[PDB]
């Protein structure tokens, strides 16, 4: 029951998919033949939020993959865990974009996006009870950005009442790959905030920093920042699988991280995150933890959150555990730290308590907090596109596929009232 | 994987010319009842006869989805063994720092 | 799925054509008759049992090189009737080539390509070799680009083209063929390349400490360049780049597509082992202005956009931080409007090696491909060496009976000035 | 972490390079060759797999000392293109090497300096050798040194520099050039040492008991002294000492840096076991007059600071011991504003023995630096010889036909004269 679909897009929301279903298969003991080996009772009981039931007693995952070019999914087809995803899923086309947002959305998005949205409709349709959708895409690419964003819309308007969930990465200028990334991360941006229910921002900046910093490993590869997104994804849905003290699903935190419907943009963190060598040092305790959560390099984000107030935070307690000592905490996390903490609204940390651990770890926790320290990347986002777009520089690209000038100065005027009326609460005083 | 074997193996640069050296060392037509054995055109005599295309097409098929399978095992295990050496090599790292650490 | 045509016109053309078609046949383990003893699939194809075909064609006037060709030890390779050869040269008479004896070839080729063309189903593009300062190259160069971008209209064309060298020349009269061909290009090629022989003549005298190079060894360079180039669209990667996805990150202006190459490590086995070939120190390497394929002065001008591929076991976190230490220094500065300008992608495939070549077998490699404003000095120094002549009408009887009428020089004048002027404009900051 | 580059220009300094190179090599356990069959890293640095690459360059225009280290047993061993060399000799003339020829030399030595200081993260600072009664080594050493001041800025360079004999001289036009150089390198050289053939000759031929010495007999106690000072960086030692830790201990004022220097014992195998070479012996040794390095007598002036080396097994309390002895005798007086001069460090590793060599091998060594104001003699000297033949301009054709203005022969007197007044004014007691 309340189960979701796998939605993914893009090259990078494909490798991002590679990994989370590979963790979900390992927590639930399902071997990549789709034949479950598990240990457990509990990993059976609630199988049925991201795994199908087939004929011959295997399980086929509820993921739809979707891109421009043929290329990602023909590789990642080879990789383990490769076979669990059904062959009919599997839609492209023989063009691509060209990291193009104008094509991804306009011409060849728009033709292509007819079939999947076949596959979408007949896998929503016969679900036991829908809980909602999450969607997995990158804001850096033309085809991603523009037809996953396009399909957000025309899922929205067909389930108007379900939730909707999005992991975006967004195009730091710090490690740029593309010339052309403000534009589509801009031209994204407009069309995100009218119709994703939640969103949640991670940068390849923030993770390389992770890597080097925290787990001081000396060789990061583009494996190891799936598998911290993978960790940081499944703790979300943990305990809408797993009984608990406390159960909250998606549209909980919906409910209580969210105060405006136009501010639904987060940064999470996952803890605990430990070198090798220092693991057997570590004693991992409650306040261990939390001192960690609220580590500001901890943040998936380069984002600093000590340069603004939080709106509202969120803790996904995992492993047997002691709610007082959580509470207490959770207390002392916002008595001594009361300057970063809005102060019109009263008790804006949100706990929960699974009682089901990762497996390896005897405790986790994920990250979820609603703060004003955003503003940052959307400035910095607009000021390159500004910069960028006074020239009208690879504009022609662009406005050669129907596109004009018109939906940039009202995207970009969209995107800066966003910045404006995002830090008007931070100001705000009772 | 890049590699060099030891400076000795190489044996040839200490001041090197032999390159240059080596530069200056250079200075009624029957064909339509008679295609060739090695063409795809030509059908043996005797196998001029089978007359399905469905039971060939049906063995066709089988052989032409086999060899994918092979190839899909084989290119997997090349990506294993990529991130095998990488695992490997970090773990490798921490052993290392202990060895010359208990030097 | 994925497939590119290369087309090769004239002397220099085809003996560049020669020196790519070895190091593939190489690259992809296929012996010189053709017999191997899924990635083939971009260049070749399949024939159903045995031998592979080149997706390549030969165009020359006169027979003497594609004779050499037919007669080596890859007689067996091409197919028999794509070496269209004619009998009479254009004899460095551009008008020859373009209203004489190139109009009755061209049908030939036409046709070739289309029998071509059709075997295909997911054509990326097509590519395009000619030595600039020749009659039948530019001519013929010329009339295929004009019937191309009519016959198929949006499929990307790219033109690795050799313009001659500052002041040294083969010719006397190349400037004239030289500046027609950059008019008849500047409108219908999509990216064109600088390839000049005095800069190679450079980087292989200073690195490969060869003090009497032949055309050979500039030719190897050119297609460790192209195989770089393309290495992307056939071998697994980390950070994958299509042909499309150029003129959204390279081309800010439809007009503005010429710009220049280099390449590293270039090293010979004497001396590559006894230093370790960093990815810091390569992508250093790629940026010194000694190193630049072609004879110009990057410290001149400013940069607009840098796309540039590594492939072999380079990590991303380690071309961040030299990315970063790029951006740090001050003689390397980028235009205002452009805050970012790097576009990044890696390949694991290391560069193979040509036995009884120059080049020595490294795990780590560069490419950059670089668009800067510095390149308007080739062009103002062209039109100086064209005005000399053209001030006395020196050399117009040998076009003049060629059927080229008289104005035809002077708008090729007019459009050097417009691009001169287009790239001071573009230059400026607001 | 630490790193430090070492400059040889000219003649001397690459002889000197040399017997400093056999040295270290030798001292490192590295062959000849470059192989080995975590202190190395001070001076030399890791290829990846094998051989070491001195962090060295050498510098000449005259080819015959270039051309004769590479082909020596070290040819393998330093990189082959940073042996800079040129084709024409300055022939001793400073006007040559500082307008003419070593400017089109300079650049390419600048991006050598660059190329090595890109790899190291933790630069100490530099090391410069060079013989100063020549042409190229003076000019090249002053131009090298200014470029060197503005490119970095703070870091620290140190001199050692060999001045001619008060009467014993090879050339006849020394004292100009020696001159200038002096000129050049007081306000950008941070630490000078003085090393005069004639002092190092009678130590030889009183302690050594060699009749006939030669160049190399001298330039390996150059490196055994070089060696000394550096040993603290590479080795464990109870006492350490840094070489940013200098101008802070024997640097009174910025502009007297010039010291000169002495080591003990010095001693041959045949009479060096008979006695028992206690650290109070040989540090009675060290400061003996007739065992100074420069010659010049310590008796005739005070002294500033003493900065005095140890290495091998000796005891801080037996230091101590033989600090007291010295500060009781009544022949050695400091100067009144210095109520404590020494600094003292002390390290474990012995001083190790070149094979075929002089010096015997000893389980305690001392190495002084001293700053006494007994130096002004050597300048009072020169600047005696300097007057007699500028008195009449002779020689002075051969300098202003080489771009040399007329009065920079004048400045260069005034600043020695400010120097020497300088000396004397800090000598008064108050
Ligand atoms: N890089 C390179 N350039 C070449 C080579 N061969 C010729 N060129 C250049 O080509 C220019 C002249 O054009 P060619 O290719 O030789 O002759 P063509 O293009 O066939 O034109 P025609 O003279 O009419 O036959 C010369 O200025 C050369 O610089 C080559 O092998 N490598
Ligand atoms: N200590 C020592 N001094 C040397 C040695 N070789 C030369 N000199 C001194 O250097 C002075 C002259 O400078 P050189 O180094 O010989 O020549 P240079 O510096 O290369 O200048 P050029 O004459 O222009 O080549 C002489 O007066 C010598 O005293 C040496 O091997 N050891
Ligand atoms: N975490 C992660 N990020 C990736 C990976 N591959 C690419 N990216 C990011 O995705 C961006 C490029 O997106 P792109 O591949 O063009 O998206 P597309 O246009 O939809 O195919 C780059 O800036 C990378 O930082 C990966 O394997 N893992
Ligand atoms: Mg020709
Ligand atoms: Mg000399």
């Amino acid at each position: 029951m309340r189960e979701i679909v796998h939605i993914q897009g893009g090259q990078c929301g494909n490798q991002i998919g590679a990994k989370f279903w590979e963790v979900i298969s390992d927590e639930h003991g399902i071997d990549p033949t789709g034949t479950y080996h598990g240990d457990s009772d509990l990993q059976l009981e609630r199988i049925n939020v991201y795994y199908n039931e087939a004929t011959g007693g295997r399980y086929v995952p509820r993921a739809i993959l979707m891109d421009l070019e043929p290329g990602t999914m023909d590789s990642v087809r080879a990789g383990p865990f490769g076979q669990l995803f059904r062959p009919d899923n599997f839609v492209f086309g023989q063009t691509g974009a060209g990291n193009n947002w104008a094509k991804g959305h306009y011409t060849e998005g728009a033709e292509l996006i007819d079939s999947v949205l076949d596959v979408v409709r007949k896998e929503a349709e016969g679900c036991d009870c829908l809980q909602g959708f999450q969607i997995t895409h990158s804001l850096g690419g033309g085809t991603g950005s523009g037809m996953g964003t396009l399909l957000i819309s025309k899922v929205r308007e067909e389930y108007p009442d379900r939730i909707m969930e999005t992991f975006s990465v967004v195009p730091s200028p710090k490690v740029s790959d593309t010339v052309v990334e403000p534009y589509n991360a801009t031209l994204s941006v407009h069309q995100l905030v009218e119709n994703a229910d939640e969103c949640m921002v991670i940068d390849n900046e923030a993770l390389y920093d992770i890597c080097f910093r925290t787990l001081k490993l000396t060789t990061p590869t583009y494996g190891d920042l799936n598998h911290l997104v993978s960790a940081a994804m499944s703790g979300v849905t943990c305990c809408l699988r797993f009984p608990g003290q406390l159960n909250s699903d998606l549209r909980k935190l919906a409910v209580n991280l969210i105060p405006f419907p136009r501010l639904h943009f987060f940064m999470i963190g996952f803890a605990p995150l430990t070198s090798r060598g220092s693991q057997q040092y570590r004693a991992l305790t409650v306040p261990e933890l939390t001192q960690q959560m609220f580590d500001a390099k901890n943040m998936m984000c380069a984002a600093d959150p000590r340069h603004g107030r939080y709106l509202t935070a969120s803790a996904l307690f995992r492993g047997r555990m002691s709610t007082k000592e959580v509470d207490e905490q959770m207390l002392n996390v916002q008595n001594k730290n009361s300057s970063y903490f809005v102060e019109w609204i009263p008790n804006n940390i949100k706990s929960s308590i699974c009682d089901i651990p990762p497996k390896g770890l005897k405790m986790a926790v994920t990250f979820v907090g609603n703060s004003t320290a955003i503003q940052e990347m959307f400035k910095r986002v607009a000021e390159q596109f500004t910069a960028m777009f006074r020239r009208k520089a690879f504009l022609h690209w662009y406005t050669g596929e129907g596109m004009d000038e018109m939906e940039f100065t009202e995207a970009e005027s969209n995107m800066n009232d966003l910045v404006s009326e995002y830090q008007q609460y931070q100001d705000a005083t009772a | 994987s890049v590699q060099p074997r030891t400076r000795l193996e190489r044996e040839a640069m200490k001041d090197k010319e032999s390159i240059e050296k080596t530069r200056i060392n250079q200075r009624v037509k029957q064909l339509l009842h008679n295609p060739d054995p090695k063409s795809t055109l030509f059908i043996p005599e005797n196998q001029r006869f089978d007359k399905d295309f469905s039971v060939f097409d049906k063995q066709q098929r089988d052989q032409r989805f086999a060899t994918k399978e092979v190839a899909l095992e084989k290119h997997r295990i090349e990506a294993l063994e990529r991130e095998s050496k990488r695992w490997e090599q970090m773990e490798n790292q921490v052993n290392k720092e202990q060895v010359k650490r208990q030097f | 799925m994925r497939e590119v045509i290369s087309i090769h016109v004239g002397q220099g053309g085809i003996q560049v054509g020669n020196a790519c078609w070895e190091l593939f046949c190489l690259e992809h383990g296929i012996q010189p008759d053709g017999q191997m003893p899924d990635a083939f699939n971009t260049f070749f194809s399949e024939t159903g049992a045995g031998k592979h075909v080149p997706r390549a064609v030969f165009l020359d006037l006169e027979p003497t090189v594609i004779d050499e060709v037919r007669t080596g030890t890859y007689r067996q390779l091409f197919h028999p009737e794509q070496l269209i050869s004619g009998k009479e040269d254009a004899a460095n008479n551009f008008a020859r080539g373009h209203y004489t004896i190139g109009k009755e070839i061209v049908d030939l080729c036409l046709d070739r390509i289309r029998k071509l063309a059709d075997n295909c189903t997911g054509l990326q593009g097509f590519l395009v070799f000619n030595s600039v300062g020749g009659g039948t190259g530019s001519g013929l160069g010329s009339l295929l680009l004009e019937r191309l971008s009519v016959d198929y209209g949006k499929k990307s064309k790219l033109g690795f083209t050799i313009y001659p060298s500052p002041q040294v020349s083969t010719a006397v009269v190349e400037p004239y063929n030289s500046i027609l061909s950059t008019h008849s290009l500047l409108e219908h090629t999509d990216v064109a390349v600088m390839l000049d022989n005095e800069a190679i003549y450079d980087i292989c005298r200073r690195n490969l400490d060869i003090e009497r190079p032949t055309y050979t060894n500039l030719n190897r360079l050119i297609a460790q360049v192209i195989s770089s180039l393309t290495a992307s669209l056939r071998f697994d990667g980390a950070l994958n780049v299509d042909i499309t996805e150029f003129q959204t990150n390279l081309v800010p202006y439809p007009r503005i597509h010429f710009m220049l190459s280099s390449y590293a490590p270039i090293i010979s086995a004497e001396k590559a082992y006894h230093e370790q070939l960093s990815v810091a120190e390569i992508t250093n390497s790629a940026f010194e202005p000694a190193n630049m394929m072609a004879k110009c002065d990057p410290r001149h001008g400013k940069y607009m956009a840098c796309s540039m591929m590594y492939r072999g076991d380079v990590v991303p976190k380690d071309v961040n931080a030299s990315i970063a230490t790029i951006k740090t220094k001050r003689t390397i500065q980028f235009v205002d409007w452009c805050p970012t300008g790097f576009k990044v992608g890696i390949n694991y495939q290391p560069p193979t090696v040509v036995p009884g070549g120059d080049l020595a077998k490294v795990m780590r490699a560069v490419c950059m491909i670089s668009n800067s404003t510095a390149i308007a000095e080739v062009f103002s120094r062209l039109d100086h060496k064209f005005d000399l002549m053209y001030a006395k009408r020196a050399f117009v009887h040998w076009y003049v009976g060629e059927g080229m009428e008289e104005g035809e020089f002077s708008e090729a004048r007019e459009d050097l000035a417009a691009l001169e002027k287009d790239y001071e404009e573009v230059g400026i900051e607001t």
